[PDB]
């Protein structure tokens, strides 16, 4: 089998930057490389094939080269909808292979995330469960330090986080947390409280209610 | 191992076919002298449509690595010498761009690129010219040739 | 013009059989060249090529996995399909067939995938709470408001707002796999504080595995 190998698993860049992402492959694959672009909730788009020719409907500010086993996508004014994975291909020898892919995150201005709190709904404290959401809406970067307090106790191990992929229009992030306890352990406390750490907060954020309406 | 057998190729008009360039075939008249410049090809017995006017080759140069390919370029089906690793050819199974169809037709042979059909390795009836894959329904280039055991 | 379209059953026990159909339209496999493959992707990892079939019915398969796969077309329902024998976890993946004409390949067009989970465990429809735009949340500004779609399997599960007629501000999480092995995610959107209101937000939940279809009401 031929390996492909890309050496940058992942990156971030500015929008106008002159973005490389190579390809290596393990032995002569003569010019018979072509390029993939994966973007979330898309079907992957052929870019370049035959090492440096442009498939129809492809923008101009990508291009490739390279020859024997050295290859390289260029892009050169990266723009925000450039957001994805970049995946190489050999066509010289069956198994055809693909390199591991270059996830490329657009870089921006620090904004700093809208933060709400959700206590559970009366129909799930029903069932014997509760839920606690916070919710950090439109938020860069994607780092974020988002803490449970309930009664001024920080938890531990009882919340689960999910982060969205980067936004194509403005490239934020949003970010739920959320935090579960049995409908017992809920109702042994007052005070639910969502802390939030940032780059573009001056000081923490916390966002409470009191379970005693 | 993959059936195969060494031999040399001659056009309709009698031009052999020499290696002009690391990857590339000319074809010219070679007097009696120049003789042994000629290419040695090991044609292999690949899979594929089984007939006994029409069956699927790999044409390789014996012991050089080498094998014709044909493949799309600027839109134009092209005749290519590409070098292949030592270690997997010959194989049974050719990537499709090695695979040509071998035709006998009126005691001579032509080769029909498997993905192009109605393309045929070429010679120009000029000399010294690169062998090229050819679309040509019947005039100027030659299509026909003979075959040599080695 | 040209479009692929990827179909299998979702979900599969460890040890059966997976088959795969590719749908296709805009052009046909028997035209000299063209070629279809099948191609995957395990969650948070890369693209593997798996088979490719020729014009001429020429298949080629990946040795990491040949002894498992098949793959055949139908050139009367335009359809090529994929078979993998005795599935195990490692199957887990979404699965892409996309076209070409000629070797080398050049796969020009891809199908939106499959998805494929390989597990014993049983199909189990999500419970939909609202997340209620809170009361302080901001005079005259923005309102957050939400659906939790909590214990769910397998994977996917549909999230709209308004019937579709709602996707601005539309944020719908990645879910998230619990100890418990059921998956959680919340779909929220922000909105004017001026209209919650007057304007009427449903969360439409549909988790197609288990048939499990929930509209709910999202009021202050």
């Amino acid at each position: 089998d031929i390996q492909m190998t890309q050496s940058t698993s992942s990156l971030s860049a500015s929008v106008g930057d002159r973005v490389t992402i190579t390809c290596r492959a393990s032995q002569d694959i003569s010019n018979y490389l072509s390029w993939y672009q994966q973007k979330p909730g898309k079907a992957v788009k052929l870019l370049i094939y035959y090492t440096s020719k442009l498939h129809s409907g492809v923008p101009s500010r990508f291009s490739g080269s390279g020859s024997g086993t050295d290859y390289t996508l260029t892009i050169s004014s990266l723009q925000q909808e450039d957001f994805a994975t970049y995946f190489c291909l050999q066509g010289k020898m069956l198994p055809w292979t693909f390199g591991q892919g270059t996830k490329l995150e657009i870089k921006r201005t620090v904004a700093a995330p809208s933060v709400f709190i959700f206590p559970p709904s009366d129909e799930q404290l029903k069932s014997g469960t509760a839920s606690v959401v916070c919710l950090l809406n439109n938020f860069y970067p994607r780092e974020a330090k988002v803490q449970w307090k309930v009664d001024n106790a920080l938890q531990s191990g009882n919340s689960q986080e999910s982060v969205t992929e980067q936004d194509s229009k403005d490239s934020t992030y949003s970010l739920s947390s959320t935090l579960t306890l049995s409908k017992a352990d809920y109702e042994k406390h007052k005070v639910y409280a969502c802390e939030v750490t940032h780059q573009g907060l001056s000081s923490p954020v916390t966002k409470s209610f009191n379970r005693g309406e | 191992p993959v059936r195969s057998l060494n031999c040399t190729l001659r056009d309709s008009q009698q031009k052999s076919l020499v290696m002009s360039g690391p990857y590339e075939l000319k074809a010219l008249h070679l007097q009696g002298q120049d003789m042994e410049q000629q290419v040695v090809f090991s044609m292999s017995f690949v899979q594929g449509e089984e007939s006994n006017d029409k069956i699927p080759v790999a044409l390789g140069l014996k012991e050089k690595n080498l094998y014709l390919s044909c493949v799309l370029k600027d839109d134009k089906p092209t005749l290519q010498l590409e070098s292949v690793d030592p270690k997997n050819y010959p194989k049974k199974k050719m990537e499709k761009r090695f695979v040509f169809n071998k035709i006998e037709i009126n005691n001579k042979l032509e080769f029909e690129s498997a993905q192009f059909p109605n393309w045929y390795i070429s010679t120009s009836q000029a000399e010294n010219m690169p062998v090229f894959l050819g679309g040509t329904k019947g005039g100027q280039d030659i299509t026909d040739f003979t075959m040599q055991f080695v | 013009q040209v479009q692929l379209q990827e179909s299998g059953p979702g979900l599969v026990k460890p040890s059966q059989t997976l088959s795969l159909t590719c749908s296709f339209s805009g052009f046909s496999l028997s035209t000299s060249g063209m070629g279809v493959g099948w191609i995957r992707q395990p969650s948070g990892k890369g693209l593997e090529w798996l088979a490719h079939i020729w014009w001429d019915g020429d298949e080629s398969y990946n040795p990491s996995l040949k002894s498992r796969l098949t793959i055949s077309k139908d050139t009367s329902k335009n359809q090529v399909s994929l078979k993998i024998t005795s599935v195990t976890a490692a199957d887990t993946a979404v699965y892409f067939c996309a076209r070409n004409r000629y070797d080398p390949p050049w796969f020009v067009d891809w199908g939106q995938g499959t998805l494929v989970t390989v597990s014993s465990a049983s199909t189990k429809g999500p419970s939909v709470f609202p997340l209620a735009p809170s009361s302080k949340s901001t005079s005259g500004g923005t309102a957050a408001l939400g659906c939790l779609v909590k214990d769910y399997f397998p994977e996917p599960v549909t999230v709209s707002w308004n019937s579709g007629a709602l996707t601005s501000g539309v944020h719908t999480f990645p879910a998230v796999l619990q100890s418990s092995g059921l998956y959680s995610l919340s779909s929220v959107v922000t909105v004017p504080s001026s209209s919650l209101g007057t304007q009427t937000y449903i969360c439409n939940v549909n988790h197609k595995p288990s048939n499990t279809k929930v509209d709910k009401r999202v009021e202050p």
